[PDB]
This record gives structure tokens, sequence and C-alpha cells, in this order.
């Protein structure tokens, strides 16, 4: 009967401002200490900031003081986080969740969250370096931004052998991946090889001839 | 600030006992609490006060701490146990709430495979281009949990790895990738660098150099 559901996220720039919302029925709202616990792409879960039943008490990590502001209206059933000067860092799934009576059960149930993505709106296309040579060969495709890029080669005709791996997010802020694949080393001499890459985003295009 | 720290996997047979520690300075003085999280749920606790299970929660799931050290139990795996475990806890102050790194535990559902590793240098373009990276590519491993550490000639390095978090392939199985990125100067001045990559207690080290 419980329930909790958050609101509010969505794709924004860096600096802008965003305000979730989280609605509580099937239980008396009114009485619990709330959360926000946040969770970004394949990483851990981190508090974000909580507030107690009567707004007496409220704390925030110390990644978010200052910037971000919790709230409620117990009338009104509904946790609020407002989000200023938003940060690349601050993109995860944000929970809602809640405490027992007293805090004996901390965040003993849970919504199923809302995606806040921070993403600056400029671009870098790839640089792309032959991976060259029964065998494999490949492309790197590195430092762009954002997300994504596609790889083929020969232009679709080859496909068997084929593994593009997903890309690593550097501490730059910068994405690189590499696309391999897996040939005969009898036709090295002859085949040409090369790999298409595609980065919508930074309208960019390139076909690199791998060579031995 | 304040820090719990897991180990970041474990594998176990279904039906067998799997132990996963939360390690951190305060709990000697606080509870520990642990959490389940199973692939693209939101969380559910299991253990709270070091050792107590919330109504529903199987029996199956235990607990117990000491010092600084508290430790999640679960005797006789089920495949539905497979998930990712995070213990929590407060700061000394009670400011602050913390949860360790998380624990991805594996329940063993198909065959073992050790990872295939492929070691590329950096292209003569690329260095041509005053930049030098080594790729590390490792596949078609189960369970999906790996571990990479670098070597220059013989000696550990750390600084400028990056390393992505493993990826389920059309097969099943993993995939991930690790990159060294090295000025031109430093990867010509070794006799050798290395990928070693440590899966279920093995370790395949694949070597290049440059010629
Ligand atoms: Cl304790």
């Amino acid at each position: 009967e419980v329930q909790l559901v958050e609101s509010g996220g969505g794709l924004v720039q860096p600096g802008r401002s965003l305000r979730l919302s989280c609605a509580a029925s099937g239980f008396t709202f009114d009485d619990y200490a709330m959360h926000w616990v946040r969770q970004a792409p394949g990483k851990g879960l981190e508090w974000v900031s909580g507030i107690s039943w009567n707004s007496g008490s409220i704390g925030y990590a110390d990644s978010v003081k200052g910037r971000f502001t919790i709230s409620r209206d117990n009338a009104k059933n509904s946790l609020y986080l407002q989000m200023n000067s938003l940060r690349a860092e601050d993109t995860a799934l944000y929970y809602c969740a809640k405490d027992s009576p007293r805090g004996e059960l901390p965040f003993d149930y849970w919504g199923q969250g809302t995606l806040v993505t921070v993403s600056s709106a400029s671009t870098k296309g790839p640089s792309v370096f032959p991976l060259a040579p029964t065998a494999a060969l490949g492309c790197l495709v590195k430092d762009y931004f954002p997300e994504p890029v596609t790889v083929s080669w020969n232009s679709g005709a080859l496909t068997s052998g084929v593994h593009t791996f997903p890309a690593v997010l550097q501490s730059s802020g910068l994405y690189s991946l590499s696309s391999v694949v897996t040939v005969p080393s009898s036709s090295l001499g002859t085949q040409t090889y090369i790999c298409n890459v595609n980065h919508k985003p930074s309208n960019t295009k390139v076909d690199k001839r791998v060579e031995p | 600030s304040y820090e719990l720290t897991q180990p970041p996997s474990v594998s176990v047979s279904p039906g067998q006992t799997a132990r996963i520690t939360c390690s951190g300075d305060a709990l000697p003085k606080k509870y520990a609490y642990w959490y389940q999280q199973k692939s693209g749920q939101a969380p559910v606790l299991v253990i709270y006060e070091d050792s107590k299970r919330p109504s529903g929660i199987p029996e199956r799931f235990s607990g117990s701490s000491s010092g600084t050290m508290a430790t999640l139990t679960i005797s006789g795996a089920q495949v539905e146990d497979e998930a990712d475990y995070y213990c929590y806890s407060t700061d000394s102050s009670g400011n602050h709430r913390v949860f360790g790194g998380g624990t991805k535990l594996t329940v063993l559902g198909q065959p073992k495979a050790a990872p295939s590793v492929t070691l590329f240098p950096p292209s003569s373009e690329e260095l041509q281009a005053n930049k030098a990276t080594l790729v590390c590519l490792i596949s078609d491993f189960y369970p999906g949990a790996v571990t990479v550490a670098w070597k220059a000639d013989s000696s550990p390095v750390k600084a400028g790895v990056e390393t992505t978090t493993p990826s389920k392939q059309s097969n099943n199985k993993y995939a991930a990738s690790s990159y060294l990125s090295l000025t031109p100067e430093q990867w010509k001045s070794h006799r050798s660098y290395s990928c070693q990559v440590t899966h279920e207690g093995s370790t395949v080290e694949k070597t290049v150099a440059p010629t």
C-alpha cells in the first residue's frame, strides 16, 4: 500500500536548476523522516539530504551543501529537493526514501527514482587512431563528448568478429572507446580495413583506414 | 570524508555461504545496516542494527559486527540473491549518512570463463601527435568482475589508469577495457609495459614493448 513516487528529473546544462518532487501515499507522511539518496550510472549509493517529520532537523552531504535545498509539505504529502548550480558530477538517479518511526529502520522504503542528467551543451569530435595488427585490429576512438559514437567496419560489410567496447569516461570528462575486429592473418596484405566512426552530436564522421 | 570499505565483488555457488565484509572507523560506536539492490531495482533493507532482520526478510540473511568490521552472511545462496550489497552507517558525529562502495555478489549461474586479454601499444599516429595510449581489451569472462593492474617494466603504474565497469556481452559473458595514458617519453623509456587482469583469484598478464 505504501508508495513513494519521485519526479522532476531531466536533462539540463551545468549551472542550471531543477526541482525534484516526491509524493507519498499509503502511510502518514507526517510521521516520518524523509531522504534523498542518489546513484550515478554504474556507481554506488550516496546520501544527499535528510529532513525530520516537522522539518526541525535537516542535513546535507558535503558535496551538495549550499547548492541543494530540501523541504517538505506534510499537508501535501510531498518531499522536495531544489537543486541549484548543477554540475556534471550531480548526474544520478535520485531516490526518495523514508525511515521507520524512531529511525530504527533507516531507508526502510524507497521510490524507483527520477533521473537527473547534467551535461554541457558543448561538443568535441573524436580523434580516431588505428590499432594495427588469427589476427586482431581496430580503432581507438579518443577524447569525444558527449555520447554516443557508433562504429562499423567496411561500411558495414564486415560484421563477423567485430567487438565494439563500451566507452570509458575519463577523468578529463571526455570519452574514449575501441572497436576491434578478428580477421584472417593471411588476408592482411590484401583486404583494406576501414572503421566508420559516427559522432552525430558533433556532426562528425570518420573513416579510418587500418594498416599493418 | 568518512569511508566504509567493502570488497568490490564476491562469487558464491548456489546453496553455499557468502560473506560480505564492511570496514569502518566509527563502527565500534555505531550500528551497521545492509541493503540489497538487484539489477534495475531500488534498494531494500535486509539487516539493521548489525544483526536484525526486518519483517519479511529470509533467515538465510544474518549479520554481525565487532570493532571496526561488520559482516553480512548469506547462508545457502539462492540465484535470486544475486545483487549488489551496500553497508550503511553514520560518521562519528552522526551528521553524515554513508554507504560503503558496495559489493557485487555473483551467484554462479553459467560456466565460469577466464577473460581473453588483448593489449595494443600506442599507434604511430598518436605518438606522432605527442600522445600515447595503451589499450587493454578484456572479454568473454564470467563472473563479471575483474581487477586491472598495470606495470612499467616490473613496477606498478597507478596514475593515468582508466578502467570501465564490465558490461554484459551479447552472449551473456562480460567485457571491460582499461586505458593507460602516457607521454611518448614514458613509453619509449621502458623495456616493456604490462596489463594484469585478475579474475576469480587467477591472473592473466599481457605485455608490450616499444618495438
Ligand atoms: Cl557496533
